[PDB]
């Protein structure tokens, strides 16, 4: 391929060498010779380079390389280039311009990523931050409950479709004692195991516990709100009312 | 006679009985090497582990000097000793095993006493590197194949003939099996013809079963001895070892840990599907 190069240079055709210099994904070798001969590639080629440097794991010169890949008329490859420049910004610690560029770019997808790279570094407001500004209510309210803030995990809730991290806030909610977000979240968690042992523990309703049987077919409650509800001379009806 | 071959930490022995020592490529009724110490076997199977000894008295496991610890059976004699990692699978004839750590000083139950009969005679038993793997359901073998899920507390049985795994190739019966060295998630069959053929395949618990490579059995090979990174070791039909670089391991032979882990990471994510996993993986490489 050298001498293949230094031929193609001497000939009428010398972009050829360009080509194979990028057909053989030399894009250091392929950025010089772009100097010369097609200028216009020298953004398109860099970002390549950088995006290799982005798999090898160099980030620092991906962020040098994305940041010069940028054009004026593409709008679509501006747009990969700083969601690039975002992600390594990001991954320099320059946290508050990589979030910065993060805002400013209209695609979903690169707020997903981005969550993803802060949980790498851990930043759980700014993942969280990420995440719920596109779709990503979940993972916002996965976050969230790593960092123990349960207000934003409350606020995410009606939107949330993890049922999983409605049994933890509802555990949390069991922690503190309230006993009644407990009950919503166990609800939206699938998990009447618990709303009708809060209902024979906390709010004491045997009428609620009752018709929590009857609605969802609760089972592990379902004879011990009559067992502890059987102190009576009619209770008989109550331990015939869970239909025993 | 039986030829009773084992394969461990490198090192092979073939009852004869050639001694190969592969790491250092030195050469020299059942018998099991280790690094150190090599032990021929009243017991239907014993093994060195270090300077430890796993005999294996009527329904009770000891270990002593060249005694020191003591173990408990409740479930027939154990006769299947696998030791790999840091953890041994003590396994008897009445569809029954146990898992015991041996991260610590002396061995402990790491999983309680099991009922495969409950779940699903046996052929044999192997185990992982990590031990959270645990087998041939039968006096001939039988096609399906079983592995003890000990964390999630499950069995996961897989049919040779339809090829499905029930969670509580068709015209093949695995005889003998092994695992990897290093990789907990590498197992290894060897299937006879009901003619022989050998099938690798990577436990995901994320995603199941996965068969990772087919080969029929060399020429030179009459048994799997076993694995070991980067070469399927197999006895030699009379250096009676063969080693096979694994089909993806063809070049990377004598890279260093990282390379081969890496390319191994390759493999496992090939065998997923993970494309792009497997080529970050690559990618340094």
């Amino acid at each position: 391929y050298n001498l293949a190069q230094d031929l193609y240079l001497a000939s009428s055709c010398p972009i050829a060498a360009l080509e194979m210099r990028r057909d053989l994904q030399h894009w250091d070798s392929a950025l010089q010779l772009a100097k010369h001969l097609a200028p216009d590639q020298i953004p398109f080629i860099s970002k390549e380079y950088a995006i290799q440097l982005e798999f090898a794991g160099d980030y620092v010169n991906a962020l040098a390389h994305y940041e010069k890949g940028i054009t004026g008329d593409n709008k679509e490859h501006d747009e990969a280039c700083l969601a690039g420049v975002a992600q390594m910004s990001i991954r320099m610690g320059d946290i508050r311009r990589g979030v910065n560029q993060a805002l400013k770019h209209p695609s979903r997808v690169l707020k997903r990523d981005c969550g993803a790279i802060l949980e790498n570094m851990k930043q759980f407001s700014e993942a969280a931050q990420l995440y719920e500004k596109g779709l990503y209510y979940d993972k916002a309210a996965s976050v969230y409950i790593r960092s123990k803030n349960w207000a934003k995990v409350g606020d995410l809730l009606p939107h949330v479709s993890s049922p999983k991290i409605h049994l933890q806030y509802a555990k949390a909610k069991e922690a503190d004692g309230r006993y009644k977000e407990a009950v919503v979240a166990y609800e939206n968690a699938k998990q009447w195991q618990s709303v009708i042992r809060i209902y024979l523990d906390h709010l004491n309703n045997p009428e609620k516990a009752v018709n929590i049987v009857r609605e969802t077919q609760s089972l592990d409650g379902a004879k011990m709100v009559a067992r502890f509800f059987l102190q009576l001379g009619d209770y008989g009806s109550a331990i015939q009312f869970l239909v025993m | 006679r039986a030829m009773s071959s084992h394969f461990h930490q490198q090192v092979a022995a073939m009852q004869v009985l050639n001694v190969c020592f592969l790491s250092t490529g030195v050469a020299h009724s059942g018998v099991f090497a280790t690094k150190d110490a090599v032990a021929v076997w009243e017991t239907p199977v014993l093994a060195m582990h270090e300077e430890n000894v796993y005999t294996v008295e009527s329904n009770r496991v000891q270990v002593r000097t060249w005694v020191k610890q003591l173990l408990l059976f409740s479930e027939g004699n154990p006769c299947f000793l696998d030791i790999c990692g840091n953890f041994l699978v003590v396994g008897t004839d009445l569809a029954h095993f146990k898992s015991f750590d041996l991260s610590r000083r002396e061995a402990k139950a790491h999983c309680s006493c099991r009922s495969l009969a409950e779940l699903v005679g046996i052929a044999s038993l192997r185990c992982s590197s990590s031990g959270s793997t645990i087998i041939l359901p039968s006096n001939s073998p039988d096609s399906k194949i079983c592995f003890y899920d000990v964390e999630m507390d499950t069995v996961t049985v897989f049919d040779f003939k339809t090829g499905q795994i029930d969670r509580r190739l068709k015209n093949y019966v695995p005889v003998n099996h092994f695992w990897d060295q290093s990789e907990p998630r590498l197992f290894v069959c060897e299937a006879v013809q009901e003619d022989v053929l050998i099938l690798s395949f990577f436990i995901s618990e994320e995603h199941g079963f996965l068969l990772h490579e087919s080969f029929p059995r060399p020429a030179t090979s009459h048994s799997l001895l076993g694995m070991e990174v980067p070469y399927y070791y197999f006895t030699r039909k009379p250096q009676m070892v063969s080693r096979r670089p694994l089909r993806d391991f063809v070049g990377l032979e004598d890279c260093d840990k990282a390379t081969r882990d890496a390319m191994l990471h390759f493999s496992f994510f090939v065998t997923i599907g993970d494309m792009d996993e497997a080529f970050k993986s690559i990618k340094l490489i």
